[PDB]
């Protein structure tokens, strides 16, 4: 039916200016206009602008003057929007979104942008050691950019355990901690390695975590 | 000072609608309205002289009521966002915005 | 602009329950031929946002009937006759009457359970991580609910304050409890200046704040 | 209601530059509605356009004029100016300051001006010539059913010369003359007012002469 | 260019009746055209403005007409206050820009009245100055047609006066004429008997006004 593809994620640094596209299919592409959403921090939406592609006509949030230039190829029923001088507050999800009668029926998958100044760096990986249930972990420590994989005794453990999101730090790099609740008769004993991995810079790191 | 207006209109093809603007709280005398789209003039209401409709416009607006004007017989081309903007005397400029959709 | 202020925030809920959510606009979504241009929409979160209803009442194409839409004039009700685990995401409420649109703050609904303590543990910085001049000391919620979760770092009894970040899980697929992270970051100058690291927390679970804490 | 007002002198040398300045009142020239116009008409002839200014500073000028014409706003003292350099006798005429309607650029489909010059200035005469200024002498035209008493303004130079009754309070039967040009070179020109020959006795006639470009003014009491 | 005329150059017309003024653009100038009033020693008024808005308070007698290259003003009942120059303005974007006409004056048409006669001899503060001028007013008549003579004892003078003629009046339409006679105070202390002879339509016999000098 209707369907909205956009563009793949892309980070950049700032001050760059990059244009998300839309590929329109299933409707009459001109008869409907294409409106353009932020997603910040995972939960705030807002309103960007709108383009009427059957005339070229743009109407955009004046919270936002400035930060975003809509445009259409009709000939290849495709939106578009160029964000302009990013920083790191850009830092968001854009989507692509179907307008009628005031509603937006239709959404594109979305199109994640990062803006960082960093530079690909792997992480240090520390042990959060332990001292009935003991909890033992490890500390994934300044790495860019997003994501790493942390797993347990390379798969073998994976009950009790908690993996937590990312954080930035205001360094520009990721942190990351990932923990399990094990036995208290179990320290002596097992051996328990977490497995790092952070493709971006080919970097595999395997810690045992002793008490 | 504020402008409140009609709110965003959905209409169809060959019909009417009404685009009016209200200005309020405001010690401001009002000393032309001019009504545009981001790139065209639709008619102009000055409190000296009176009502200028620009030609491209001339066969399907009618001045008022009021200080707004009247569409005839909307095409699907005039979807798009149209400015109220008050000229007060005489510091002036404040702006109102109402979205038009057909079909 | 047209403030949309969006009630509750988040709402733990129980499956077969009847959940409404209400959105209050700063003003009438009204236009002056007595169109409301208000829709409701929904993200799950493996997904892209989806509209449920538009125009206050109005169901759109392929949505489930548990969905209903009232209200009028400054503040309007989603009603959800029976929420199943697939119904669980983010609400948001949509105005399109006045120029810029403006999107409600978002309601998240949840999974409804009895309160569970959190086990507390600190961890401190590894030899490793010194040897580069900076301490991280960690502090562990472990398996909680509700997730009003209140830590304090005191070093020497110093409460801290901005020097320390958190991060939370997401609820748990077993026992929808909630686990939190808390970094303290400090240079190894400062780390060794002092000799008492506590976290101290406070939860609803725990009859009294638990406090952990080592010695450097 | 907006009301302008030009200054600046009636004569000007060959070759040196004219200046004139406008003081808007009961309004702003900082109002982004307007063109801050001048306008000037030559004796006897018609009207014809200078250029504009509006308040950003932006402006447009005839372009048989604009390789002398430079035209300024000051904001701050509610003011615009015009310059018209290296003046010939072929810039004679009246000068006014005037307001039109300023035009978007935004506007794609608007390639005109609309509305039109709806408030204009006095307007001041300034002659191009060598000669200096000349005030007049003014001279009682004494009358003898209703009668007739005047006054003769008599060799000046430049124009304009302006008569009045009674400090403005006679109106009704003024008649003023237009000014004939001498052998001389300098200009000449009659007031006269019908008055009931009853007043004659009881109520005086004074005639206030005016001529800006030399900065004098002459009261002729009229008497039997 | 862009190219502005104006017929009739003049019109004449009694209060009441209908004037039309024409004004013509070399090339085509659509709506953007508006229409002047100057009257004697003022300043324009703006009437009309995009060929057929008149502007507010303006009497609702005038009305503006046409498009492209041919535009009328019309004064549909003619008062005599309307006694004035009216100017076109073209407002295109074409290369002249501001182009007005050359205008078309618009005299008053009244019926005959007789002009009043008054001679002034020169000022005893005049004599002084050597010269000696003496003024013949024409006051209040219609037609403008007139012909002023001077007589110094009888003695047609010749290329020593000069006629200055008002313009018409704004309320009853009349005009008035002075004719002023510049002699040297030699000359005008040697005669004795200065005369101004004035006929008129208005007259069934010339009327003559004189004095003698010492009256
Ligand atoms: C044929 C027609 O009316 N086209 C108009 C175009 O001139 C105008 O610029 C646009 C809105 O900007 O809407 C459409």
């Amino acid at each position: 039916e209707v369907q909205l593809q956009q563009s793949g994620p892309e980070l950049v640094k700032p001050g760059a200016s990059m244009k998300i596209s839309c590929k329109a299919s299933g409707y009459s592409f001109t008869g409907y206009t294409m409106n353009w959403v932020r997603q910040s921090h995972g939960k705030n939406l807002e309103w960007l602008g709108l383009i009427f592609p059957y005339n070229g006509g743009t109407s955009y949030n004046q919270n936002f003057k400035g930060k975003a230039t809509l445009t259409v190829d009709t000939s290849s029923s495709t939106a578009y929007m160029e964000l302009l001088s990013l920083t790191s507050v850009d830092s968001a999800v854009y989507y692509c979104a179907r307008g009628v009668r005031f509603a937006l029926d239709y959404w594109g998958q979305g199109t994640s942008v990062s803006v960082s100044s960093a530079s690909t760096k792997g992480p240090s990986v520390f042990p959060l050691a332990p001292s009935g249930t003991a909890a033992l972990g490890c500390l994934v420590k300044d790495y860019f950019p997003e994501p790493v994989t942390v797993s347990w005794n390379s798969g073998a453990l994976t009950s009790g355990v908690h993996t937590f999101p990312a954080v930035l730090q205001s360094s520009g790099l990721y942190s990351l901690s990932s923990v399990v609740t094990v036995p208290s008769s179990s320290l002596g004993t097992q051996t328990y390695i977490c497995n790092v991995n952070h493709k971006p810079s080919n970097t595999k790191v395997d810690k045992r975590v002793e008490p | 000072g504020t402008i409140e207006t009609t709110g965003n209109i959905s209409a169809e093809k060959g019909g009417s609608i009404i685009l009016q603007c209200h200005l309020s709280s405001t010690t401001a005398q009002v000393t032309q309205v001019n009504w545009e789209q981001q790139d065209q003039l639709l008619a102009i209401s000055n409190a000296d002289l009176g009502w200028h409709i620009s030609p491209s416009f001339k066969d399907r607006v009618a001045p008022g009521p009021g200080l707004g004007l009247t569409l005839q017989s909307l095409t699907v081309n005039d979807t798009g966002e149209y400015f109220c903007i008050y000229h007060t005397y005489p510091d002036g400029t404040y702006t109102g915005r109402i979205f038009l959709e057909v079909l | 602009d047209v403030v949309m202020t969006q009630t509750p925030l988040s709402l733990p809920v129980s499956f077969g329950d009847q959940v409404s959510i209400s959105c209050r606009s700063s003003q009438s979504l009204a236009n002056s031929y007595g169109n409301t241009y208000l829709s409701w929409y929904l993200h799950k979160p493996g997904q892209s946002p989806q509209l449920l209803i538009y125009e206050i009442s109005n169901r759109f194409s392929g949505v489930p009937d548990r969905f209903s839409g009232s209200g009028s004039g400054t503040d309007f009700t989603l009603n959800i006759s029976t929420i199943k685990p697939e119904d669980l995401g983010m609400y948001y409420c949509l105005q399109g009457t006045h120029q810029p649109w403006t999107f409600g703050g978002g309601t998240k609904l949840e999974i409804k359970r009895t309160v569970a303590a959190p086990s507390v543990f600190i961890f401190p910085p590894s030899d490793e991580q010194l040897k580069s001049g900076t301490a991280s000391v960690v502090c562990l919620l472990n398996n909680f609910y509700p997730r009003e979760a209140k830590v304090q770092w005191k070093v020497d009894n110093a409460l801290q304050s901005g020097n320390s970040q958190e991060s939370v899980t997401e609820q748990d697929s077993k026992d929808s409890t909630y686990s939190l992270s808390s970094t303290l970051t400090l240079s190894k100058a400062d780390y060794e200046k002092h000799k008492v690291y506590a976290c101290e927390v406070t939860h609803q679970g725990l009859s009294s704040p638990v406090t952990k804490s080592f010695n450097r």
